[PDB]
RNA sequence: UUGGCACCUCGAUGUCGGCUCAUCGCAUCCUGGGGCUGUAGUCGGUCCCAAGGGUUGGGCUGUUCGCCCAUUAAAGCGGUACGCGAGCUGGGUUCAGAACGUCGUGAGACAGUUCGGUCCCUAUCCGUCGUGGGCGUAGGAAAUUUGAGAGGAGCUGUCCUUAGUACGAGAGGACCGGGAUGGACAUACCUCUGGUGUACCAGUUGUCGUGCCAACGGCAUAGCUGGGUAGCUAUGUGUGGACGGGAUAAGUGCUGAAAGCAUCUAAGCAUGAAGCCCCCCUCAAGAUGAGAUUUCCCAACUUCGGUUAUAAGAUCCCUCAAAGAUGAUGAGGUUAAUAGGUUCGAGGUGGAAGCAUGGUGACAUGUGGAGCUGACGAAUACUAAUCGAUCGAAGACUUAAU
C-alpha cells in the first residue's frame, strides 16, 4: 500500500504534537550541592546514604 | 520461572551461575537491573547453605559455585566453595536473611541500560 | 458412538462382530453420544453362526464407551474398550446372551432385558 | 429484597443431605453499614448505600489510598461510621432502614436460596478473534496461508465501507457480568461467609454484589 | 490452604477411614439406592492412583470383570461408602500406576511385601 | 435466466467452485394467529396476516446443478461487481511440452479428450475494532449516581398426566390446561473429570570434565522416559431465553343508522399474533440541552477594576499484580507487610547423602513415608520502597423573588 496524496506541512506537523520528551525528573542532593537523578547516587563526588 | 531476561533454558543457568561466582569472589559487582534481581535470590539461598554445615550441604552448592580459585584467601588456591561456609558464612551467622543490598547508577552509553551495584552487606 | 466413524464391538449374541456408525439420534446437529443412547450403524465382520450378515443397515444401544460416566453422587465408572447391543425397534435385543459387565445405568425404564441378561452390573 | 457486598475467596464443594456434590464458592461479607439513605424530594429515587471495607484514618501522607481523604472522611462521620471502600447503592431493598449507620450482618439471607452475582472483571486482555468472538480457523495442510486471521469484513464497491459493529481484534474481558437464579447453601456465624451453589464472576479477592433475584 | 476454607470444609470431613497407600488391593463396599429398595455391593480391585486435597481428596480402583478392565473413582469423604478393608498389599516404587492399563495376565500382578 | 443494444473502463476494472465472515428483501421451508372445505377424529388440501429466531452430517463429480444414503420441528427462494483473491486455495477453463480420434498436400485446427505446469505489495486518507492526552461544562476538588439515547438476547423436540375420555361400525385417537427431562446455541468459571505445565521431583543411554573411587556437572529435540503445583484452558462444572402488561394486523363481535327491515362502521364500545412498545442484561451527561446528591477547602498583596503562591486534592520518582503492547486501571512507599530473603504449612515427587548390616557379585534391608521442592496460604523490617520536586482556588453581568 502506497500513499495516495502528498503529504501536508499543517498534517505533518500536527501529528508531531506528542513526538516530545519530558524532563528527567532530578533534585538536589544536600551532600554534593548538584543536581542529580532520584533514588541514585550523586554522580560528583559522593554516594547514596539513603 | 520469574522471568526470562531474553534468553533460552540452557543458557540462562549457565549464566546465573556466573555472576553467583562473580559475587563470592569479589563481593562487589556491576550489571543490569533486571539481572541484579535474580542474581539476588541465587546467592541468597547459597548463603543459607553454608550455614548449615553439614556435607549435605557442601554437595547442594557444588551444583551451582563453579570451580574457581579465590586468592582472597592469598594462599593455598581456595575455591569458590571453600570461601563460602568459611568467612561469609561466619559473618552473617546472626543475620536472619537480607544479604543483598544493590545500588543504582544511571543509563549507560550506547546502551541506555541501568547499570547498577549489587553487593555483600 | 462418540462421533459418526467409530467403529464398536458387538457384544450380545448375534453374528455381528465389528460394526460402524452411522449417526447419532435424538436432536439436529447432534455430535457425540454417551452410554445409553441409540445409534444406527452398519455391520462389517459377521459371524456365520449369527442371523445379520455383513452390510446391514441395523439400530444398537451403546452400552461401553472408553470416556464414562459421571453419577449425581460424584463417582465416575470408565471401561477399556467399546461395545453396543443390537436392538429392535421396541428396545429387544437380537440375542439371547450378553456378553461382559454392563453400565450400572441403562434401568431407565425401557432397557430391563438388556441389564437382566448382563452377567454382572 | 436484600443486599449486601463481599470478596470472593475461592471454590470448594459441600455434600447433599443424602449425598452428593454441589461446587460451592466461598464469599466473606463482614463490616457493612448503612452510610446514607436517599428518598424521593431529594433526587428523586429512592436508595440506600452501603460501605463493604473500613479503612484506616487521616494522615499526613496518605499517598497509597489506605488512609481516607478529607472529602471521605468527613462522609463516614455523619452517619457515625468508619470510611470504608467499595461503596455501592441497591435500589430493590426497601427504605425501612436508618439513615443513620447501622451494621447488615450476613444472618438476613438465611433460607433467600434464589440470589444473582455481579460481577467486576474478567482479565483476558486478549485481541485475538478465534479466542474473542470465537470463529473458526482456516485448513492447516493443504498450502492454506489463512490460520488464525479474520475473513472478509465487507462486500466490494456496493456499500464501500464497513458497517459498525464489526468482530474484530481488541481487548477482551475485565466487563460488568450477572449470573442469576443461583442458591444459598449455607450462612455461617462467626466467620460472616456465605456459600453459594455453582461459581461467581471475577478473580479471587474481588468484590461481588449479591441480591434478591428479580424473576 | 486458606484459613476460611477449611472452617466451612471442618464439617463435611471424615476420620473413620483407614490410610491406605497405593498399590495395594482395596474392599470397598458402596452403597446403591438402584431400586426400589437399597442394597450394598461390594467392588474389589487394585487403588492404582489417589490425588491429594481436603474435602475433594479421591481415589481410583480397577479390577477384571472378564477380560475387560473396569475403574471407578470415589471421593474420599463420601458419604455413599459404607466401609473400606485393606486385604492384601503391594510393593511399587511410584505413586501413580497408569501402567497397569495395558497390561493384563501375568504382567498385571503386583508383588507382596 | 438465455438474448438485443455498444453508453463508461484496453498509458489493465484478475473469470468458475470451495473456505472464512456476514448483511438485506418477502413471492414463507419450520414455529405463532386465522377464513373456507367433498374438515367425523388422527393427518391434510387451498387462501389471508406475520421476517423475531432457527433452517444438519456423508458417497459420486473441479464442478454449479443433480442423483443417492442416514437423520431432522424444518432441511425456503433471491439481491449484494452471478457479495467477499492489497483475507486464503488453484482442482476447471484460455501459455510455452507430449499423446489419441478427427481435419488439411503441408506448416497446423478443434462442434473434442488425456497427463504436467512461478498467484507480488512494510496501509497515506475515509471506514471499522480497541485505548490514551488536551480543553470545555462561570470557584477549585473527592465519591455515589439519574437515563435522552444505543447495543445484546429472542429457537425447538420427545415422554408423562387430563384420557384410552370427546369423535367413530370397528380400527384408530384429541383440542384446550398442568409437569418431567433433552438437542443446538450463548456466557461466567477451574471445586471435580482431562490437557498443557522449558528455574519442581524421580529413573536411564553414549561421551567429556571436577586428580582417583563414591557423589555431581556440561553436551546430544527439554538427550530420552514416568509423574505433576500455580496460571491459561473443553470435551468438564453452573446459569440463561422466565413470568406478565399496553397498543395492533389478518379474523370474530355488540349496539346502530344512511336505506321504516337488514347490516362489524359512518358516531360509539370491546375482544384478538413467535411480530410492535416495554418488563430482563450491558454501555451511556462531549446529552455543548454538557444533569442530580453528599462531603472537604477560603488569603496576603495591591489602585488593575487585577495578580502571586498555597490550601483541599492530584502527580514526578520508587517496590508490585487481581491489571497490562505502551500508557491507563488497582495494591503500597519507613505512623510501612508492596515485593525479595528468612521461618512454619498446603500440594507434588515416592524412600536423599553418610554410615551400619546381609551376599563372591550386580544389588537388597535398616536408622526414615526420608530428602528435595518455581507460581499457593500465614508470621517476621532482616534487604530495597531515602532525601526531595512540580502542578493546583479565592468565584462575570442583567432581571425577578426575599
Ligand atoms: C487481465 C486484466 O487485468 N484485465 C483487466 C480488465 C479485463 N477484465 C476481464 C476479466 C475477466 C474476463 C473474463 C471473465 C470470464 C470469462 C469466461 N471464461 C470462460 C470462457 C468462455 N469462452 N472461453 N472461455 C472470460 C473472461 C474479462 F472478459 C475481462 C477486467 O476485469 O478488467
Amino acid at each position: 500500500a502506497v500513499p495516495k496524496r502528498r503529504t501536508s506541512k499543517t498534517r505533518k506537523n500536527k501529528r508531531r504534537t506528542h513526538f516530545k520528551i519530558s524532563v528527567p525528573g532530578m533534585t538536589e542532593c544536600p551532600n554534593c550541592g548538584e543536581y542529580k537523578l532520584s533514588h541514585r547516587v550523586c554522580k560528583n563526588c559522593g554516594s547514596y546514604n539513603g | 520461572g520469574y522471568r526470562k531476561l531474553g534468553r533460552t533454558s540452557d543458557q540462562r543457568k549457565a549464566m546465573l551461575r556466573d555472576l553467583a561466582t562473580s559475587l563470592i569472589i569479589s563481593e562487589r559487582i556491576e550489571t543490569t537491573e533486571a539481572r541484579a534481581k535474580e542474581v539476588r535470590s541465587v546467592v541468597e539461598k547459597l548463603i543459607t547453605l553454608g550455614k548449615k554445615g553439614d556435607l549435605a550441604s557442601r554437595r547442594n552448592a557444588a551444583k551451582t559455585l563453579r570451580n574457581v580459585e579465590i586468592l582472597n584467601e592469598d594462599e593455598t588456591t581456595q575455591t569458590a566453595l571453600q570461601k563460602l561456609f568459611g568467612e561469609i558464612a561466619e559473618r552473617y551467622t546472626e543475620r536472619q536473611g537480607g544479604y543483598t543490598r544493590i545500588l543504582k547508577q544511571g543509563p549507560r552509553r550506547g546502551d541506555g541500560a541501568e547499570s547498577v551495584i549489587i553487593e555483600l552487606v | 458412538m462418540i462421533q459418526q466413524e467409530t467403529r464398536l464391538k458387538v457384544a450380545d449374541n448375534s453374528g455381528a462382530r465389528e460394526v460402524l456408525t452411522i449417526k447419532v439420534l435424538g436432536g439436529s446437529g447432534r455430535k457425540t453420544a454417551n452410554i445409553g443412547d441409540v445409534i444406527v450403524c452398519t455391520v462389517k465382520n459377521a459371524t456365520p453362526g449369527g442371523v445379520v450378515k455383513k452390510g446391514d443397515v441395523v439400530k444398537a444401544v451403546i452400552v461401553r464407551t472408553k470416556s464414562g460416566v459421571r453419577r449425581n453422587d460424584g463417582s465416575y465408572i470408565k471401561f477399556d474398550e467399546n461395545a453396543c447391543v443390537i436392538i429392535r425397534d421396541d428396545k429387544g435385543p437380537r440375542g439371547t446372551r450378553i456378553f461382559g459387565p454392563v453400565a450400572r445405568e441403562l434401568r431407565e425404564g425401557n432397557f430391563m432385558k438388556i441389564v437382566s441378561l448382563a452377567p454382572e452390573v | 429484597t436484600k443486599g449486601i457486598l463481599g470478596r470472593k475467596i475461592g471454590m470448594t464443594q459441600v455434600f447433599g443431605e443424602n449425598g452428593e456434590l454441589i461446587p460451592v464458592t466461598v464469599v466473606e461479607a463482614k463490616e457493612n453499614v448503612v452510610l446514607q439513605k436517599k428518598t424521593v424530594e431529594v433526587d428523586g429515587y429512592n436508595a440506600i448505600q452501603v460501605g463493604f471495607e473500613d479503612k484506616k484514618a487521616y494522615k499526613k501522607d496518605a499517598k497509597s489510598n489506605k488512609y481516607a481523604n478529607k472529602p471521605a472522611e468527613g462522609h463516614a462521620k455523619k452517619a457515625d461510621a468508619a470510611p470504608k471502600r467499595f461503596i455501592r447503592e441497591f435500589r430493590n431493598v426497601d427504605v425501612d432502614a436508618y439513615e443513620v449507620g447501622q451494621e447488615v450482618s450476613v444472618d438476613t439471607f438465611v433460607a433467600g436460596d434464589v440470589i444473582d452475582v455481579t460481577g467486576v472483571s474478567k482479565g483476558k486482555g486478549f485481541q485475538g478473534a478465534i479466542k474473542r468472538h470465537g470463529q473458526s480457523r482456516g485448513p492447516m495442510s493443504h498450502g492454506s496461508h489463512f490460520h488464525r486471521a479474520p475473513g472478509s469484513v465487507g462486500m466490494a464497491s456496493d456499500a464501500s465501507r464497513v458497517f459498525k459493529g464489526q468482530k474484530m481484534p481488541g481487548r477482551m474481558g475485565g466487563n460488568t457480568v450477572t449470573v442469576q437464579n443461583l442458591e444459598v447453601v449455607q450462612v455461617d456465624t462467626e466467620n460472616k461467609v456465605i456459600l453459594v451453589k455453582g461459581n461467581v464472576p471475577g478473580p479471587k479477592k474481588g468484590l461481588v454484589e449479591i441480591r434478591t433475584s428479580i424473576k | 490452604n486458606h484459613k476460611l476454607i477449611e472452617a466451612v470444609t471442618k464439617s463435611q470431613l471424615r476420620t473413620d477411614l483407614p490410610s491406605f497407600r497405593p498399590g495395594d488391593t482395596l474392599r470397598v463396599h458402596v452403597r446403591i439406592i438402584e431400586g426400589t429398595r437399597e442394597r450394598i455391593q461390594v467392588f474389589e480391585g487394585v487403588v492404582i492412583k489417589r490425588r491429594g486435597g481436603g474435602v475433594s481428596e479421591t481415589f481410583t480402583v480397577r479390577k477384571i470383570s472378564s477380560g475387560v478392565g473396569v475403574e471407578r473413582t470415589f471421593p474420599l469423604h463420601t458419604p455413599k461408602i459404607e466401609k473400606i478393608e485393606v486385604k492384601r498389599r503391594g510393593k511399587v516404587r511410584r505413586a501413580k500406576l497408569y501402567y497397569l492399563r495395558s497390561l493384563r495376565g501375568k504382567a498385571a500382578r503386583i508383588q507382596e511385601i
